[PDB]
């Protein structure tokens, strides 16, 4: 044979330490990570960054869009216009060929 | 510990450091000189 | 290919002309960038010696970080040169024929008629 | 080797390039040529052993030929034009017997079946002289004669030597006939372009060089010579892989890596003179010339081998073996690519 | 000043704070059309000197 | 300065240094026959240093702080389990065998270093032209595999030439009863449960292989207990030898420059001895030998290159 | 040249006997002396491509 | 952006100059305030899009993959800590820059204005997961796994290559905001079909398409996990992205160049969840429910329609958090049987009845559960194949029915049934692997609370 | 800061690249031209040496 280590068998952990968390061996080290984990995780990502993102005004120009289409359909329907006419643009600036 | 087979870096080269430290300071020099000469120069021939 | 140009002077780091040029910084991303590299080279050659790393030559390192910056500075400075002459030649071949590169003058959107190609 | 001869022979060596480069005359090109070929053969052949007595003739026997091809190529145009340089208005012929014998010199395929043989049979300095510093010359009387070569065999030539390099190093368990087969290929990346803005060669020369020389270094800091040598690097110098694996994958052109500019460089000249094929068919056997240096990769770096007992010795005792330049020129390759546009 | 273990816990900071400046100096560098632009255009306010900087 | 060619031109030659006893000379016999009390004399007698007999443990000694290590390190080898068992099928005996060859080619290696360094002579004992006496007498008996004859002669083709041979040898024979009851009076349970036919295919590997091989190069002074005590008698032999018949004579100052080159560099001694030949008894495993590398790194003195070790007392780390 | 050293310095190693019209050791026209003169006195600022 | 890829990159120094005791615990948390500053650009109150340099830009498209990519590595971080935790420190440290190299990376690539600058990350990215693969997988076809891996995607990009170098020749610049306002309609010819299949045959290599799908289960399989993660999470969107951003440029050739793979695409996800349905190894199932998931993107991108854009990166996301959730469960128990085959350990949710419930709703994400983002995505590009063509449902239909069966397959055959009472190694539960799924789950309610974030360009 | 900075950067870095677009191309032809005639600074292929011509008398006339 070749000369290597045998396996190492099955590990338990909570023999020693059994308030183990999953990060280290040292007791001290896996509270101090999961604290962190925990804090900068949940407390101020999950809930300052939803706080953020639900207080971001008009998010891609939404609100303004529903303000203009009222005031619009407003104006429109005053002034006895066609409302959405079926051409954005107007034949006054556009050239055609003939044939 | 104490080593059997005194090796060839237990002292310094004290020569070697005073020639790397004085290259070093004369590289900046010359870097900051010229480049101020330079900067004079362009001004000079582009005019401001 | 801007060997054959006139003038052109043989193995001639930076001509006269090249000092018209404005300098670099001295605080350009790519000289601080070049001195990272220093700082690397030494890290590396401090590791491969069986040395400890960002502890053990520190003049090595200070050495290795200028070498790099004091040679980028003067490279630089030479390729700055020759892009410039660049600009210069491709202006003035422009200028000298304007038959082969003539005031093109474009249309709108309202007088072509670019082609529809639905989806559905 | 005493020192007086050592002085004259390494002379001889670096004069022969510089002779060529700093002559107008075709004829002193040539004995220029000739020194190198000359003070080369007593360092190949000074371990004195039949590997490095066969080396030696082929490269002798090899070269000599195309010396004589190239004087060939001189004395016609001088004849038909009353100088000692190619002109314009000279003859295909002569242009090409010239390629070819130069290509026969650099080692290019199908010229390429001596470069591997001699380079396993002589040590790993002397293949780092060989495949670098002699290739040198050679390429600065094809820079020096561009706008006069044919486009098509300075393209099937670039074309083969990608191929057979490729395939050739696929199979190759000998580390000194990848470098070998490396060089092929990268020779023929750097000839392809050759009339199409040949500062790019020396581009990929200067690329070439710089991640070769480390490489040999590597190599040569415990005389490994083979895949399983090099995989028994875990132990001895085991702060070396980090720096073997980026030049091994930037040899193998990948993009964050500094290796990739002459590739990515030639393929866009390239394709501005519309030989897109050509182009295509290189950059997809590339990919070839990679797979072995990814295989090699994982024998040193990734998926550690089984050692020996005595390499605990190795342990025990220290090395100074390291140059300093090694770090610099490991360094500058495989970490300058952003600085790309300051070298194209 | 002893046993500095926590010193490291500036590089990151430092390197938002350098982020944000350079941001900051891009921001400066592009300061064409800064009123010109088709839409907004407007004159200076009595106090203004640039409109976004 | 480290030596090299630009010492050699400005002076640092070698064939100033050599003036009359500039001699590498090696003791040889069995297994107890009176070669260390003999070696040491010689030493003090001509001038000479006293370079003992390399065990399973040189490299340690003359490295670092200059201990003995655990016997991971230091190979896997031991010599009582070869003594105690050996027809393992855990391959203790070659093991043992390849690393003592590999420690008494560094034990010449370092011998020759201080030879042309300094003129001074050296006495080894059972060098590396003598330690293939060991592997035949294990092959005779089952002890070892035939492949691993293959290895050792290989590694020995690659590592024996490019070394001068010794001036002469000193081999003092003794007959297998005596060297068996001294070792009985010895006092070691382990060297007294081994055989006599282990011994005497020693004796009759070196009186056939050793001796005429060496007569070919060296000067052979074939003495036996009598004349092996009174190692005055021994010297008196070695001052009036006329040192011909060898590949000394035809040695210039650059032959002993570059083999004063390949000895200085350890690694480029011992890299054939590395070789990746993959016999179940020498190769380690990755996990094992990675395990071993990493806590031999976190030893004191080690984990860097020697200067540079503040654990230990080092000092201007961050100026050299 | 690749290296133009001669022109750096001004010497001529090799660039003064490039062609027949050059410094015969007395003063020995070659044959076709004019004409090469010709040529090249007409191919000079001109670079190849359009002196050909 | 810079904001954002400077810590990226000052995260590597942290983890070689911190102490071995404090340097998992500073780097994690470092990294989820990376996280945290990658949300100031979702600050878009406006239509256009946010240009901060010639280099960098991002749009609705790129910033969830932003998000994601930067919200992904505390988690490989901490689900990497229990193997090669007796690793040597160094090893460690390793792991730790090769994952923060992938995030700066992929930022850059979802950042990018060019197409030359995503290509030459897009293709950086090979050399962690190489690197992870291989000196970090526990089996032997890891080395034959990364061969693939590598040379799929080789193969596919040196033709991509050759097109955006083409498209500089013939316009000058390969920025993507220009090439959408300078976009000539092509002649429809052969050597502008060879130029899409150039374009597109990167991409379609890394999504996966069906045809050529190798390279995927024997990585996810052998990838210790967190290549899992990032190979299922973003490196198959990092070809959608790409397919997205291209495409501009190929108007009218994929109305006909692109039955092949919407029919590939079809087809062969009705064939890997066929195979989901009957597969001994569970890391091999989520890949090719990868895949099967994958191919409706394919579909989708090659309809361009606004509501197949849309549900693509609905699916992108959904399909990135959910996957990597589920690699992450499996390696729960791979971390203690040290077996992927599934029908092993078969009778949990005694010992484990909070996993359990993780592993419910990372189904119930894998499959259409319709409050949900998944399901969202699904719908709305079945609703756009249907408008295509009202004969992709009966396709679609089949592979809703088996994406049913072999999630909760997976689901009994794993949790359900009696517990293998030969197993004393069943240890109670990890803090951190119960955090893990928590993190994973807890973003997939937020964004279905609100998804207006998470469309794309085209809502 | 507002939406005017964000529009007018895009603008800026439009005009950059569009003129980056226009040079590349203008480079492009200038180099096709000057490589097919030589008539520019570039591309000016070596030709022999004048001033080592010999124009002294000789020894015969018609040289
Ligand atoms: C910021 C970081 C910058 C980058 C850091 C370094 C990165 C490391 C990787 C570099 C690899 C790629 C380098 C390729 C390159 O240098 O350009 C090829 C470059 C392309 O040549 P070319 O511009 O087409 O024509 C050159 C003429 O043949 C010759 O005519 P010439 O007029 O151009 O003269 C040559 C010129 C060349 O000087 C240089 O700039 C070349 C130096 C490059 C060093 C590499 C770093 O001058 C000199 O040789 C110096 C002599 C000074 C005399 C004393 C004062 O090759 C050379 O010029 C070879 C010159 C060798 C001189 C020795
Ligand atoms: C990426 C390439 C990865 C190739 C895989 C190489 C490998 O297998 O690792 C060896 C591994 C063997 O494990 P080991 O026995 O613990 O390694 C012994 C060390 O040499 C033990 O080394 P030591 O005891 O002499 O001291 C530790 C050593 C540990 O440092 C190292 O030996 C390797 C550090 C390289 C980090 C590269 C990460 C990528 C960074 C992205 C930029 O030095 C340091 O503390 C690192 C200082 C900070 C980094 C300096 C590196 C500067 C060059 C940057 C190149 C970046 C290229 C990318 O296998
Ligand atoms: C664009 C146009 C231009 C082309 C582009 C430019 C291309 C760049 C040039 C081509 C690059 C390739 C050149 C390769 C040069 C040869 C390299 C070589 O074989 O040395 C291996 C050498 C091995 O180092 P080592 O094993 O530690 O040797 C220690 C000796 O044993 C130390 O002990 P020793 O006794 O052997 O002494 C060695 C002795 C040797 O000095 C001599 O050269 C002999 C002359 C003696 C005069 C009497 O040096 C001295 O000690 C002082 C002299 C007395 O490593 C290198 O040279 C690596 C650097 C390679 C140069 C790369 C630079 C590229 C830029
Ligand atoms: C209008 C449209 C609205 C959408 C309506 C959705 C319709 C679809 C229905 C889906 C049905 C899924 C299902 O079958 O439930 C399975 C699931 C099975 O859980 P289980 O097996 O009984 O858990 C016992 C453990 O095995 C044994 O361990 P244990 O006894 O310690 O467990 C106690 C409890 C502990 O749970 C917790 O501690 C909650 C953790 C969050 C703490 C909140 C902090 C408050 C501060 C915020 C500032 O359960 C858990 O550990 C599970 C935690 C994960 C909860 C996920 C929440 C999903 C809500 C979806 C909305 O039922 C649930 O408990 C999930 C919550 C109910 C679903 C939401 C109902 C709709 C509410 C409207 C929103
Ligand atoms: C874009 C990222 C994509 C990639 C994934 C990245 C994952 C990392 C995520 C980091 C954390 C950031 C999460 C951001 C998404 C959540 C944003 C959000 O919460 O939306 C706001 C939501 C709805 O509120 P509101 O603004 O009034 O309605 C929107 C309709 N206009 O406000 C709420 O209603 C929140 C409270 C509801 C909780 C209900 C719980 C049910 C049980
Ligand atoms: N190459 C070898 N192979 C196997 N065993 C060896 C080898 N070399 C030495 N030994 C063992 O090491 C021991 C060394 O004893 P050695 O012959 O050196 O005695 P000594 O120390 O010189 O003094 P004395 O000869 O008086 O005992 C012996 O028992 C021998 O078997």
């Amino acid at each position: 044979q070749w000369q290597e280590d045998p396996e190492p068998e099955d590990e338990n952990v909570y023999a020693k330490n059994p308030d183990f968390h999953g990060y280290d061996s040292d007791p001290v080290v896996d509270v101090w990570n999961m604290r962190a984990v925990f804090f900068f995780g949940f407390s101020i990502v999950l809930v300052f960054g939803t706080t953020f993102v639900a207080y971001v005004p008009d998010y891609r120009m939404q609100e303004w869009a529903r303000r203009e289409a009222e005031r619009l359909v407003k104006y429109r329907e005053v002034n006895g216009l066609p409302i959405m006419e079926s051409n954005y643009f107007d034949p006054s600036k556009i050239q055609l060929p003939e044939d | 510990k104490f080593y059997v087979r005194e090796p060839v870096n237990a002292k310094p080269n004290w020569l070697a450091v005073g020639l790397s430290v004085g290259a070093s300071v004369f590289m900046w020099i010359y870097l900051i000189q010229t480049h101020n000469e330079d900067v004079l120069e362009y001004k000079r021939r582009n005019g401001l | 290919m801007m060997n054959g140009r006139p003038g052109h002077e043989p193995l001639k780091f930076l001509p006269d002309e090249a000092r018209s040029l404005p300098p670099p910084k001295l605080n350009d991303p790519r000289l601080v960038y070049m001195g990272l590299l220093g700082y690397c080279t030494g890290l590396m050659d401090n590791m491969l010696r069986m040395r400890p790393v960002m502890r053990a030559g520190l003049h090595r390192q200070l050495l290795f970080v200028t070498s790099f910056v004091f040679a980028g500075y003067f490279y630089l400075k030479r390729q700055n040169y020759l892009y410039a002459v660049k600009d210069h030649d491709m202006f003035g071949y422009i200028k000298l024929h304007p038959e082969d590169f003539p005031e093109k003058e474009k249309k709108t959107y309202a007088e072509i008629l670019e082609p529809f190609h639905p989806v559905r | 080797m005493n020192p007086i001869t050592l002085a004259i022979i390494y002379f001889t060596i670096f004069l022969g390039p510089v002779i060529t480069m700093s002559s107008t005359n075709l004829m002193l090109m040539w004995v220029g040529l000739e020194f190198s070929l000359l003070a080369i053969i007593p360092m190949l052949i000074n371990k004195k052993n039949p590997r490095s007595t066969e080396a030696a003739t082929k490269y002798f026997v090899t070269q000599a030929t195309a010396s004589m091809i190239i004087l060939l190529a001189i004395v016609l145009n001088y004849k038909q034009l009353g100088t000692w340089m190619f002109q314009q208005q000279t003859n295909g012929l002569i242009l090409n017997m010239t390629l070819m014998a130069l290509s026969m010199k650099l080692g290019l395929a199908p010229f390429h079946f001596w470069l591997p043989e001699v380079t396993q049979g002589i040590p790993l300095h002397m293949g780092l002289i060989l495949l670098t510093w002699q290739k040198i010359a050679p390429l600065s009387i094809l820079i020096q004669i561009y706008p006069l070569l044919n486009s098509t065999i300075i393209l099937m030539l670039a074309i083969t030597s990608i191929f057979m390099g490729a395939w050739g190093g696929l199979n190759q368990t000998q580390m000194r006939k990848i470098m070998a087969y490396s060089s092929i290929a990268h020779m023929g990346w750097m000839l392809a372009i050759l009339p199409y803005n040949p500062s790019l060669t020396l581009l990929n020369l200067m690329i070439y060089i710089i991640l070769t020389a480390p490489m040999f270094m590597a190599l040569m800091l415990n005389n490994s010579m083979t895949i399983n040598s090099i995989s028994l690097l875990w132990n001895k110098t085991p702060a070396m892989l980090t720096m073997i694996s980026l030049m091994l994958l930037s040899l193998g052109g990948l993009p964050p890596l500094t290796g990739f500019l002459p590739k990515w460089i030639i393929i866009t000249e390239l394709m501005k003179n519309n030989c897109l094929i050509m182009a295509t068919l290189m950059a997809m056997m590339a990919l070839l010339n990679l797979f072995f240096y990814t295989r090699l990769i994982y024998s040193t770096s990734l998926t550690m081998f089984p050692t020996n007992n005595n390499s605990k010795m190795m342990t025990h005792q220290t090395k100074t073996k390291p140059n300093l330049m090694f770090s610099t020129l490991a360094i500058m390759s495989t970490m300058t690519l952003p600085l790309a546009p300051q070298l194209i | 000043q002893l046993l500095r273990e926590h010193w490291v816990h500036i590089l990151v900071p430092a390197g938002f704070v350098f982020g944000c400046y350079l941001d900051r100096k891009d921001d400066e560098k592009l300061t064409a059309f800064r009123n010109k632009s088709m839409l907004f255009q407007r004159e200076l306010r009595p106090n203004e000197e640039v409109t976004w900087k | 300065l480290r030596y090299g060619l630009l010492a050699a031109i400005l002076g640092d030659k070698t064939t100033k240094k050599l003036h009359e006893y500039s001699r590498v000379i090696t003791v040889d016999g069995n297994i107890c026959s009176g070669k260390n009390k003999l070696a040491k004399e010689i030493a003090q007698q001509l001038g000479m240093k006293h370079y003992p007999e390399a065990g399973i443990q040189y490299s340690s000694t003359t490295t670092g702080d200059g201990r003995p290590l655990d016997i991971e390190f230091s190979g896997s080898c031991s010599l009582e389990k070869f003594y105690d068992d050996p027809k393992s099928n855990d391959g203790n005996s070659y093991r043992l065998q390849s690393w003592l060859y590999a420690s008494r080619l560094l034990q010449y290696a370092d011998a020759l270093e201080h030879l042309l360094s300094t003129g001074q002579g050296v006495v080894l004992e059972r060098s590396i032209y003598s330690d293939f006496v060991f592997l035949e007498a294990m092959y005779n008996q089952g002890y070892i595999r035939k492949q691993c004859v293959d290895h050792y002669n290989e590694i020995k083709r690659l590592t024996l030439p490019e070394y001068l041979p010794p001036h002469a040898v000193i081999y003092i024979d003794v007959p297998v009863p005596e060297v068996q009851s001294r070792i009985q009076k010895k006092g070691d349970p382990h060297e007294m449960k081994v055989t006599s036919a282990y011994l005497q295919d020693i004796e009759n590997a070196y009186k056939k292989t050793f001796l005429p091989k060496m007569s070919e190069m060296c000067e052979v002074l074939v003495y036996d207990s009598w004349e092996a005590e009174d190692p005055t008698k021994v010297v008196e032999d070695i001052e009036y030898l006329k040192y011909n018949k060898g590949p000394w004579l035809k040695q210039d100052d650059w032959t002993f420059h570059y083999l004063r080159m390949l000895v200085q560099d350890k690694t480029e001694v011992l890299n054939y001895t590395t070789i990746p030949v993959y016999l179940p008894e020498i190769t380690i495993g990755a996990h094992q030998g990675s395990r071993i590398y990493n806590s031999f790194r976190e030893l004191p003195g080690r984990k860097y290159a020697p200067g540079y070790n503040a654990e230990v007392g080092d000092k201007w780390i961050w100026l050299k | 040249p690749f290296l133009d050293i001669q022109k750096k310095l001004g010497i001529s190693l090799d660039r003064h006997f490039m062609f027949l019209s050059a410094e015969q050791p007395y003063k020995n026209a070659a044959r076709c002396h004019a004409f090469e003169k010709e040529w090249i006195e007409c191919a000079h600022g001109i670079g190849g491509t359009r002196a050909k | 952006m810079l904001k954002i890829i400077l810590p990226s990159l000052m995260l590597l120094p942290l983890t070689w100059l911190s102490s071995p005791k404090k340097t998992w615990t500073n780097v994690t948390s470092y990294s989820f305030l990376i996280s945290l500053t990658s949300l100031t650009l979702l600050w878009q109150t406006d239509e256009n899009y946010k240009n901060f340099s010639n280099m960098f830009s991002s749009d609705p498209l790129s910033t969830p993959l932003i998000i994601l990519t930067a919200w992904l590595l505390p988690l490989m971080l901490m689900a990497s800590q229990n193997h090669l935790k007796k690793d040597n420190n160094v090893l460690q440290k390793l792991y730790i820059s090769m994952l923060i190299s992938l995030q700066i990376l992929l930022i850059m690539t979802f950042s990018a204005t060019e197409l030359i600058m995503f290509y030459i990350l897009f293709e950086a990215t090979l050399i962690p997961t190489l690197i992870i693969i291989t000196r970090w997988g526990n089996q032997t076809e890891r080395l034959n796994a990364g061969i693939y891996f590598l040379f799929y995607t080789l193969i596919g990009s040196i033709p991509l290559l050759i097109a955006l170098i083409l498209i500089q020749n013939h316009v000058g610049t390969l920025n993507l905001m220009i090439l959408s306002f300078t976009t000539h309609t092509l002649d429809a010819s052969w050597s502008n079909n060879l130029l899409w299949l150039a374009c597109m045959m990167a991409f379609l290599i890394k999504m996966p398409l069906y045809g050529v799908h190798l390279w995927l289960p024997k990585a996810h399989v052998e990838a210790p996990i967190a290549g899992s993660m990032i190979l299922a999470a973003i490196l198959l969107k990092l070809g959608s992205y790409g397919m997205i951003r291209i495409s501009i440029i190929l108007d009218p050739l994929t109305k006909y160049m692109a039955y092949p793979f919407i029919l590939l695409s079809l087809w062969g996800m009705i064939m890997t969840s066929s195979i989901c349905l009957r597969q001994t190894d569970l890391k091999s199932l989520i890949a090719y429910s990868s895949v099967s998931h994958m191919a409706l993107v394919i579909a989708s991108i090659m309809i361009q329609t606004p509501w197949s854009f849309m549900g693509a990166t609905m699916l992108m996301i959904a399909h990135g958090l959910t996957s990597s959730l589920l690699f992450c469960l499996a390696n729960s128990n791979y971390e203690r049987i040290h077996s992927r085959t599934m029908i092993m350990a078969r009778g949990l949710q005694m010992v484990f009845p909070l996993m359990a419930t993780w592993w419910l709703m990372a189904s119930l994400a894998n499959l259409a559960l319709p409050p949900s983002i998944n399901l969202m995505g699904e719908l709305f590009i079945t609703m756009s194949l249907f408008s295509w063509s009202n004969f992709t449902i009966i396709l679609m239909g089949i592979n809703i029915i088996i994406t049913g069966m072999y999630s909760m397959y997976m689901i009994i055959t794993t949790q359900r049934g009696k517990l293998t009472n030969h197993m004393i190694n069943l240890q109670p539960s990890h803090t951190r692997e119960l955090t893990l799924m928590a993190l994973h789950m807890i973003p997939l309610i937020l964004l279905t609370t609100s998804p207006k974030l998470i469309t794309g360009l085209t809502m | 800061d507002g939406p005017e900075k964000n529009y007018e950067k895009t603008l800026a870095i439009l005009q950059i690249e569009s003129e980056k677009a226009e040079l590349r191309l203008k480079e492009q032809e200038v180099r096709r031209l000057m490589r097919a005639r030589g008539d520019g600074p570039w591309y000016q292929f070596p030709t022999p040496e004048k001033e080592f011509i010999d124009h002294s008398p000789k020894a015969t006339p018609d040289n």
